[PDB]
């Protein structure tokens, strides 16, 4: 169990830890949050008590290093930050505990949400999403654009997310136009899987990074990332059983996690009628059809 | 973006636009079995592409031949469409090739807009005007050699015959469209206003018959007079 210690809490914020999330008020002694799960990846993230504009965080690994948070009065906002002193990052940690300024995160036993939010997501790949790296973590706001987003501005700012078109030369080749635009099939599976993601696990990662971002921050490039990362696969009459299985249970919890309120911004009325009532995969996702439909029929 | 009566005069000016229309692409006749079930028989179709400035038609006529062992035609006809169209852009020099395309289906936006990906900066458009396009096999000529072709053929005409000697393209283009509408609302009648008197005539380089310029002021008002008629019987007014 690793811990994340906060130097102090000038502002009243609103902290979260993956899907969890406390109150705290101005100049209130919380120092961190400990008993975080090794293992997968995590996030952080802040939503000030006076803008409730602008959602940010951070996506870090503990075993990636010793991380902390401190409020930067300059930039104004919580801040990640690496201790490299290894022996002074104890000390703060176990002092904290001593004093019992920390939060513990609340995880349930029987509870694998994180776990099934989270499985094919890799520090690593994130990294490559968003890149910075001279940090070990991942800062991910409301207002970034995607590369896709700022072809159609500021390219260090930018969600490196894998470009998606269903009209683009990558999507179609010559000669089997009608065929590959009706049948993604060689789009996902030649192009896309064998070709730049390698593997469905890395592809799912993303997949599911971006809806975490979506969730977390209404970051809305990402929510257009993870609508065409289903679409694509919903959209091709050949996909592996291990992948059709799998994208079912994804799209279980996910669905599942979602704040009820927000089904209208971060849910697609075309996609996901697309996806559950007339594509090739139609029948596949029938977990993901259930919740849908007795959850949020008003969509469909 | 769409088409419709605000930015109307862009057709005339000096950008090369096509009007494409699909909708004589895939004919059938529709008949009964011999145990009763219903069945289609196909025939020649068209595709109707069209400078509306110059009046240059490059009739794509689609043999039956084209659908043979093929499922979903009427979706297919929209990509072969879109598949000829292109074929078309790309058999024209570069000087020559258009800067817009507009559809008169939106269904065909994206089997062109798929098949156009070579070319970028072609701009395929939808409108909201209600063409009276399919109306395209009421011209006698036309029809004739959709339905006598043997082997898929382009047969190039210019719509407006002559016209343009005389009259700007906005002008021959409101009068290819009224004869048209007319054809398509009754086409017995638009055809027998075209051809009672016969001592005018049709070239045979043209469509229509040569009438002089008081001739067509008659003819036009006589389609005028066509249009309201049917439109009150369609409707009791």
């Amino acid at each position: 169990m690793n811990t994340v210690p906060f130097t102090s809490a000038p502002i009243e914020v609103t902290i979260g830890i993956d899907q969890y999330s406390f109150n705290v008020k101005e100049n209130q002694p919380f120092h961190g949050i400990k008993d975080i799960p090794i293992g997968h990846v995590h996030v952080i993230h802040f939503q000030h008590a006076d803008n409730s504009s602008m959602r940010y965080g951070y996506w870090f690994d503990c075993r990636m290093g010793n991380f902390y948070i401190q409020y930067d009065p300059k930039d104004g906002l919580y801040k990640m930050m690496e201790e490299r002193d290894g022996a002074k990052f104890e000390n703060i940690v176990h002092n904290f505990k001593e004093r019992q300024m920390m939060v513990s995160y609340p995880k349930i036993d029987e509870d694998d949400t994180w776990y099934n939010l989270t499985e094919f997501v890799q520090m690593d790949k994130i990294r490559k999403i968003v890149r910075k790296d001279e940090n070990q973590f991942s800062y991910v706001d409301s207002s970034m654009t995607t590369v896709q987003e700022n072809e159609l501005s500021d390219p260090a700012h930018s969600l490196n997310y894998t470009v998606i078109n269903f009209k683009s030369r990558e999507a179609i080749r010559p000669g089997h136009e009608m065929e590959d635009f009706l049948d993604k099939s060689y789009y996902l599976n030649t192009v896309m899987l064998q070709g730049i993601f390698k593997n469905s696990s890395n592809y799912f990662g993303e997949l599911q990074f971006a809806f975490l971002n979506a969730m977390f921050f209404g970051n809305y490039g990402s929510s257009l990332q993870w609508h065409a990362m289903i679409e694509l696969i919903c959209s091709s009459a050949t996909v592996p059983k291990h992948m059709l299985d799998k994208l079912d249970e994804i799209l279980y919890y996910q669905i599942k996690t979602l704040p009820e309120q927000y089904s209208d911004i971060l849910l697609n009325e075309r996609v996901w009628n697309i996806c559950l009532y007339s594509s090739f995969q139609k029948n596949s996702l029938h977990n993901t059809e259930k919740i849908m439909e007795n959850k949020y029929p008003e969509l469909l | 973006g769409a088409m419709n009566s605000s930015n109307y005069a862009e057709l005339f000016n000096n950008d090369i636009k096509l009007f494409v229309d699909d909708t004589n692409v895939y004919r059938v006749t529709v008949h009964k079995t011999f145990e009763g079930n219903v069945a289609t028989k196909a025939i020649n179709g068209c595709i109707f592409t069209l400078n509306p400035k110059t009046g240059h038609l490059f009739l794509k006529i689609i043999h039956t031949s084209v659908w043979a062992g093929q499922k979903r035609l009427s979706q297919l006809a929209k990509w072969k469409t879109a598949e000829e169209v292109s074929a078309l852009v790309r058999s024209l020099p570069k000087e020559e090739q258009p800067k817009q395309i507009i559809v008169t289906r939106k269904a065909m936006l994206d089997p062109l807009e798929v098949h156009m990906l070579d070319f970028p900066n072609i701009a395929i458009r939808p409108t909201e005007l209600r063409l009276p396009f399919s109306a395209a096999m009421s011209i006698d000529k036309l029809s004739d050699v959709v339905m006598k072709a043997t082997e898929p053929q382009m047969v190039l005409f210019n719509i407006y015959d002559d016209w343009l000697d005389r009259i700007s393209s906005y002008t021959a283009f409101s009068r290819l469209t009224l004869l048209l509408r007319a054809l398509k609302t009754n086409e017995e009648s638009a055809k027998m206003i075209l051809l009672s008197d016969p001592t005018i005539t049709i070239k045979s380089y043209h469509l229509w018959p040569s009438f002089t310029d008081e001739q067509w002021i008659t003819i036009e008002s006589q389609m005028r007079d066509l249009i309201l008629t049917e439109y009150g019987r369609k409707y009791n007014v």
